[PDB]
């Protein structure tokens, strides 16, 4: 290459892992007998995006900052014809910060605390964003923890109380006769401001539980025919 | 003769090398927590106990022919030592970092290679994968947990095929970590400063292991008919700055 | 002014944006930076560590710790190769799992120089040469010790040296996707091969079997582009870990 072509601001911490992805899609309605089909819900966490954790996984202790965007796409369910009027779905995004009420239908009185930062949104926009910082006790998050929850016979090896990030939750802003639509939302995900320490080994087996690290026993590498290079 | 020398902390005195290098845990050594002595202290006053600078030696180990490899669980590994062992039981929160010497008894007639590393928050996983560890499969104390050649099927167990190094990574990637080599022809022991590496600034030592050190043949130990079969392996460690919680009334 | 215009790419979301988003916890008080050891600042921090390289990759030999290992027998095989592999840390069976490997199956397109380290792990007593021969791009491997010989070549006294390190320059990416096909071997890569001058000899007492182990890093500033995901992980965005 040229004089001094040198470059590695790509693989920067921010540009290796502040990439916007998809890491989670559901699905509520505004009408439903089954009460849990009215609502949405999805704990933050980046363990069950295999890509995104992979990276992540390859330091012991984070710090970031999440950036969440929302992409609300809506159908109308196969019903009576009559109510071609279709006023505008609105819609609520809940976020829970940790130690905050959690909603057991959508008619909870969560919905309208205070404490629990709401987006009221309406079809045809901009797609809604915000915005969570740091919310750890401790001064990093971990991604690996070496040790039991508390000392009981109920302690979980490997989970670590203080990467509590929150909960969002979805549910539709009804007036008094709504029809019968189904929403799907894909939620977005980017870190900001990250910082990183203790780096590991990248994960060589596959992942086979969220919540921890357990594995299936893999060999090292792939197979050769011959350990000598012969002239072809 | 090679140069040595001795080194006495309280009332332990032990023999080393003047040409066996230190590994150093990411250059950083250990220290107190002094920088942050504002107004915190008042409210969580914080108290070391110099004392607990001793070298502690742990049960040797031996290195044969069909031996996989060694980890030991710290804190962990000298909870029922001494001092340092009564204070885990005393203090809720505490912080230290260490010195750690791997020494070898071996002849210039052995060969093998081994590696030494200190693994910071080395989780293992379960020998079934819809199961969970057991806290005595992760350590023992002051007794060692063997790696295995293969993979096992213990219900409750640690996976212990060693290639995988009980975590699910290459064993050959296991050199991020602090580390060295002991190539019997080359040298025979390796010593490593572990700093205080950690999320929070204090912990509970009975609930969290802070780091694993592992002890893994890379290139297996071999010899001639008649010689000793095995090579001892001993583990001495010494707690650096440890720090705990105060007792007393603000 | 204030009266203005609405552009083309209004209103749409472009997911490598980067805007000023409006903040959920704007009263929240953060828990401030402590120092921690170990921080990283860039992932090539990371492929300047020296991993061991699995060059034993032969049949069963990926399912224990013999991939790690070159076995090398006393008193026989002056003149023949001891081992070789291409020199495609990215796409190679040999280097693809190390720290190296790993991190360069995260980028398109790379380019560098390697850090070879060779390490003999027998006993003292064991002594020998061994020849280290480095074949260009373009050039395939040697085929005797004379071809070997007459290259690039260093010649490794394991009786004076337990340790061999060998800085090569021109290691480039060769392909827009991972094409392991050509693994054996590239039409633009060159190979490192090792050749014995003289066998392994030793006393009575040493006649054990010995080893060579290996090791890679990135020897200088290496460069990466075009970020893209590792092909290591597949079937398992279906599966939610």
């Amino acid at each position: 290459f040229v004089g001094g072509f040198h470059t590695r601001s790509e693989s920067s911490l921010e540009n290796f892992l502040g990439r916007a992805a998809n890491t989670y899609r559901t699905s509520f309605k505004t009408l439903s007998t089954k009460p849990s089909l009215k609502f949405a819900s999805w704990t933050i966490t980046t363990r069950k995006v295999a890509m995104l954790r992979r990276k992540m996984e390859m330091f012991t202790y984070m710090r970031f900052d999440v950036e969440v965007t929302f992409v609300i796409t809506s159908s109308k369910c196969k019903s009576d014809p009559s109510s071609g009027s279709l006023p505008v779905l609105t819609f609520m995004v809940q976020y829970v910060p940790p130690g905050g009420p959690v909603p057991s239908s959508v008619d909870s009185f969560s919905w309208q605390s205070s404490t629990n930062p709401s987006i009221f949104w309406t079809q045809g926009n901009a797609p809604p964003r915000m915005s969570i910082p740091y919310m750890s006790i401790g001064n990093a998050y971990s991604n690996y923890y070496d040790g039991y929850s508390h000392h009981g016979a109920d302690g979980v090896y490997g989970y670590n109380t203080l990467n509590n990030q929150g909960q969002l939750y979805f549910r539709h802003v009804n007036s008094s006769n709504p029809g019968a639509y189904t929403c799907v939302v894909k939620i977005y995900f980017k870190l900001q401001h990250v910082k990183a320490w203790v780096p590991r080994p990248p994960r060589l087996c596959n992942y086979q539980r969220a919540e921890n690290v357990n594995f299936k026993v893999q060999g090292v590498t792939d197979t050769k025919e011959s350990i000598t290079a012969n002239p072809g | 003769s090679s140069n040595v020398r001795s080194i006495t902390l309280g009332n332990s005195t032990i023999t080393t090398q003047e040409s066996s290098n230190v590994v150093v845990g990411f250059g950083v050594w250990p220290s107190y927590l002094s920088k942050s002595k504002s107004g915190s202290g008042s409210t969580q006053p914080t108290q070391p106990d110099t004392a607990t600078e001793r070298f502690y030696t742990l049960e040797s180990v031996k290195w044969q022919k069909t031996d996989n490899g060694w980890y030991w669980k710290f804190p962990d590994a000298l909870k029922d030592m001494g001092l340092f062992g009564q204070n885990m039981l005393y203090h809720f929160l505490g912080r230290t970092g260490w010195t750690i010497h791997v020494k070898c008894e071996a002849s210039r007639f052995f060969q093998g290679a081994l590696l030494v590393v200190c693994v910071p928050q080395a989780e293992k996983g379960c020998a079934v994968i819809t199961r969970d560890v057991n806290a005595t499969a992760l350590d023992e104390g002051d007794k060692a947990k063997k790696f295995t050649a293969g993979s096992v099927s213990s219900q409750n167990g640690v996976q212990t095929a060693v290639y995988n190094a009980a975590m699910g990574v290459a064993v050959g990637n296991l050199t991020i970590f602090p580390h060295q080599w002991i190539n019997l022809k080359t040298n025979n022991s390796a010593t490593i400063v572990k700093p205080y590496i950690n999320s929070i600034p204090m912990e509970n030592m009975y609930r969290h292991f802070n780091f694993t050190l592992m002890v893994i043949p890379f290139v297996p130990l071999e010899w001639s008919v008649g010689a000793c079969t095995y090579v001892p392996i001993t583990v001495t460690v010494a707690p650096q700055n440890a720090e705990y919680i105060g007792l007393r009334l603000a | 002014g204030n009266p203005t215009q609405l552009v083309p790419g209004s209103n749409m979301y472009l997911t490598s944006d980067d805007f000023r988003s409006p903040e959920a916890m704007p009263q929240f008080e953060v828990t401030p930076e402590m120092f921690i050891p170990g921080e990283v600042h860039n992932l090539m921090e990371i492929a300047e560590t020296d991993s061991t390289v699995p060059v034993n990759n032969v049949g069963m030999a990926v399912n224990s710790m013999e991939a790690y290992r070159i076995g090398v027998n006393p008193n026989t095989g002056s003149g023949t190769q001891v081992y070789g592999w291409p020199l495609n840390p990215g796409k190679s069976s040999v280097f693809k799992r190390t720290n190296l490997g790993e991190i360069l199956n995260y980028f398109a397109h790379w380019s560098g120089s390697i850090q070879l380290t060779f390490v003999f792990c027998g006993s003292a007593q064991a002594t020998g040469k061994f020849l280290l021969a480095y074949s260009p791009p373009g050039a395939g491997a040697p085929t005797d010790r004379k071809g070997a010989r007459l290259g690039t070549h260093v010649v490794w006294d394991v009786g004076l040296q337990s340790s061999c390190v060998l800085e090569v320059p021109w290691i480039s990416n060769t392909f827009y996707r991972k094409d392991k096909s050509s693994g054996t071997g590239f039409s633009k890569a060159g190979y490192v091969t090792c050749w014995f001058q003289t066998s392994i000899v030793a006393p009575a007492d040493a006649m054990s079997k010995c080893y060579i182990m290996c090791f890679v890093s990135a020897d200088n500033d290496f460069s990466v582009r075009l970020l893209k995901d590792t092909p290591f992980i597949k079937e398992q965005a279906a599966r939610r870990v």
